[PDB]
Parts: structure tokens; sequence; C-alpha cells
């Protein structure tokens, strides 16, 4: 079973310094050289850096805008990887991810889920969480209700409907940006049958501020 | 630094019939040792790039027989030998040659479908809101198809452009349609300087705007 972890993004102060880990299982990390390999708008995927294995030296490799400022390593005996981040800026933002190449001419084949890293002076903010329930009767055959989540930062918050046993009519879409800081939305569509017979619950959790907010749908 | 080249931002196609996606290379991916330094990545909507296929043609474990890889110097081809819905996402093409590692800008694969009207929900502020002093309306335009669609607020019949938040989903991997979340942000004193707000959509569906609304006093 083959895996790398990617840990240590969040919010970060511009300036300051951060430490990403990977942690790799189910292959030979010892042979495996690694890279880190960011996304952000507007640059799409951009290589960052790479930590050779032994045998090669431990040789790293930088791409010229984090040259001085990040530093690779890697540990073999806890088959992980870090990538230190100092003096950030902002363009530093994005998705982190950790990737190796198992093996020569191999490409890289495993990949992790990716961390987020923001660089901003702004600070951490908890969620409001308000239902969103439909104002005319129903009826007609299928309804929507809603979640709206605003006033949080940094990204990301993870919304469930019914803990995640209500999966298929749902849309969560991006959270958009302005002075009242994060606004996030989220619909579902289920049966009249289904509600309000049944009770239908928005959850969200915001990692960053340890936030967990329970709201259920109720008839207005 | 390698220039890789994918000149087409996105490419139609139906599921069932074939369709190729080309990359293009400033300098030859040809390594010393006899190996061609070019791989194709997937990467689906909130998801991790994928590998699809590495040094040109061969297939890495797990991805589906469909998919195939050619080329040689500075072109090179990914094909689909027939295209399924679920292979929305952008592919991705990568030189593994020299430092510093490059990646072409993408293509994204678009699935046309039958048209689709979208499912229009107008909601007025929640209560809780209300007491805390907001009153953000919102309105979902969902499951639609074709992609573009534009939304028009009315507030007791004057458009509103101000303190709109928009956003859009990515085409769903199993439906093929897209969806639209617009909300309009008031404060509790505007909001009930007013009475009626409207959401306005404007689809290639219909030839009059859809419309839904409702009225504060109610
Ligand atoms: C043009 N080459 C050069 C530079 C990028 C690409 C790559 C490749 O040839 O595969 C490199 O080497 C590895 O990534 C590698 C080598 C041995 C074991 C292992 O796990 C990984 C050698």
């Amino acid at each position: 079973e083959v895996t790398l972890q990617e840990s240590g993004g969040g919010l970060v102060q511009p300036g300051g310094s951060m430490k990403l880990s990977c942690a790799a299982s189910g292959f030979t990390f010892s042979d495996a050289w690694v890279d880190w390999v960011r996304q952000s708008p507007g640059k799409g995927l951009e290589w960052v850096a790479e930590i050779r294995n032994k045998a090669n030296n431990h040789a790293t490799k930088y791409t010229e805008s984090v040259k001085g400022r990040f530093t690779i390593s890697r540990d073999d005996s806890k088959s992980s990887v870090y990538l230190q981040m100092n003096s950030l800026r902002a363009e530093d933002t994005g998705i982190y991810y950790c990737t190796s190449v198992p093996q020569l001419g191999r490409g890289f084949a495993y990949w992790g889920q990716g961390t987020l890293v923001t660089v901003s002076a702004a600070s951490t903010t908890p969620p409001s969480v308000y239902p969103l329930a439909p104002g005319s009767g129903g009826a007609g055959s299928m309804v929507t209700l809603g979640c709206l989540v605003k006033g949080y930062f940094p990204e990301p918050v993870t919304v469930t409907w019914n803990s995640g046993a209500l999966s298929s009519g749902v849309h969560t879409f991006p959270a958009v940006l302005q002075s009242d800081l994060y606004t996030l939305s989220s619909s579902v569509t289920v049966p009249s049958s289904t509600w309000p017979s049944q009770t239908v619950t928005c959850n969200v959790a915001h990692p960053a501020s340890s936030t967990q907010v329970d709201k259920k749908i109720v008839p207005k | 630094d390698i220039v890789m080249t994918q000149a087409a931002p996105s490419v139609p196609v139906t599921p069932g019939e074939s369709v190729s996606i080309s990359c293009r290379s400033s300098k030859s991916l040809l390594h010393s040792n006899g190996y061609t330094y070019l791989h194709w990545f997937l990467q689906r909507p909130g998801q991790s790039p994928q590998l699809l296929i590495y040094r040109v043609s061969n297939l890495a474990s797990g991805v589906p027989d469909r998919f195939s890889g050619s080329g040689s110097g500075t072109a090179f081809t990914l094909r689909f030998s027939r295209v399924e819905a679920e292979d929305v996402g952008v592919y991705y093409c990568m030189q593994h040659l020299e430092y510093p590692f490059t990646f072409g800008s993408g293509t994204k694969l678009e699935i046309k479908r039958a048209d689709a009207a979208p499912t229009v929900s107008i909601f007025p502020p929640s209560s809780e809101q209300l007491t805390s002093g907001g009153a953000s309306v919102v309105c979902f335009l969902n499951n639609f198809y074709p992609q573009d669609i534009t939304v028009s607020w009315k507030i007791d019949g004057a458009e509103r452009s101000s303190g709109v938040l928009n956003s859009w989903t990515d085409q769903d991997s199993s439906d093929s349609t897209y969806s639209m979340s617009s909300t309009l942000t008031l404060t509790k004193d505007e909001y009930e300087r007013h009475s009626s707000y409207t959401c306005e959509a404007t689809h290639k569906t219909s030839t009059s705007p859809i419309t839904k609304s409702f009225n504060r006093g109610e």
C-alpha cells in the first residue's frame, strides 16, 4: 500500500518560516528520489525542489525562485522528507505536494494529497454557519436546501451533509473572498419525501480554528 | 528552461469517441541513455495530480487501457480510444529531462452532453443571520449545460452589481453538468429598506430569463 502524506501547512506570516513534512510508506523509500511540487492560480504546476538518495550523495536541486530560502532534507530512518521554507512571500502561497520517483525512468509515480500554505498577515477566524431552507412549499418532486458558511479565514473548511450520509445531490462551491473574509455555500437536493420528514443537517469543520458546527435545516 | 506547450486550453468531446491531446517541448527530450523523458498526468477537480503515462508510452499501473501515448523528440500525443464521462479533468505533460522540471499549462477535457436547464433556487436570509445584522440572499443555479450562464440581481426592480459573490463548480464527473452559486451581500438595514428580491438567470436553454424572487414582507 503506497502513500505519501504531507503535513505542516496552514496560515503563515509574510517573512515568516514554515516546515513541511512528507511521510512515506508502501515502497522502498531509501532508493527513491523525492520532490516537492506546488500549485497556484496563474502558474499551475511548478516544480520546487528535489533530494536524491544516499547512493547519489543526497544531492539537492532547487528552482531559482526558492534557492537560498527553501531547504529540502530527508531522514531515511523515518522514511520522511522535509521542506523548510524561510522568508515566505505572498507568491509562495499554494498547494504543496510531495511526490517521488521510486525507480529510474518511473516519473513522479506517487503523490501526496497536498497541503495548503497561505502567506498572509491576516489572522485565523472561525466561520458562522447559516441554514438555508426553502420559502414556499414543496410540490415539487425534489427540494433543494443549503448551507451558508461565512466570515472564516483561512481556507479550507469541510462541509458534509448528515455526517456524510448524504453525498449524491450535493454541490459545495469554491469559497469567495472579500471584506467579510471567506464566504462558501453548499447545496443539497433531496426528494420531497425525505425533507422535512427526516432530519437534514449541515456539518462544518474549520481545522485552522478547531471550530465544528452542526446546523439543522428547519422549514421556515 | 525547457518550455512545454499545450496549445489547446480545453477540448470538447462526446463520450464514446476517441480524441487526442498534444504537447510540444522547446527542446528534444531524448536523453543520452536513450530514454525520452516526457510524462502525462491527470488532475481531477479537487484532487492531487496522478501519473497516467511515463516516458512517452508506458501506462502506469492502475491506469485504464483506453489511454495511450506516442511521439518523439519534441511532439507528443495523448489519445483516448473511447472517452468516458468520468474523464473530465485537466491533462498535463511534463519534461523530466533537465532541471528545473517543467509542466505544460494543461488541457481541460470537456464532456459534451444534451442541453440542461438550470434548477434555480433563491433563499431569503436565515433569521439567525438577521439577528446578527447581516442579510445574504443566496441563489443556486444547479445542474445546467452548456457552461455559460449570466446572473442578474434586481432589488425592487432595479439592478444591483456591487456586493455580488459568484462561484462555479467544475463539470460534474457523472452527469457532466455545471452549477453556480450567486450571493447578494446586504446589511440587515439595507435588506429592510426594500421588499422584492430577484435572481434572474440567462442561459441558452431559454429565450426569456429564468426568474426567481420573493418579498421580504412575507
Ligand atoms: C533525466 N533523469 C535524471 C534527472 C531527472 C530524470 C530521472 C530519471 O532518469 O528517472 C533522474 O533519476 C531519478 O529520478 C532516479 C534515479 C535512480 C533511482 C530513483 O529512484 C530515481 C535522473
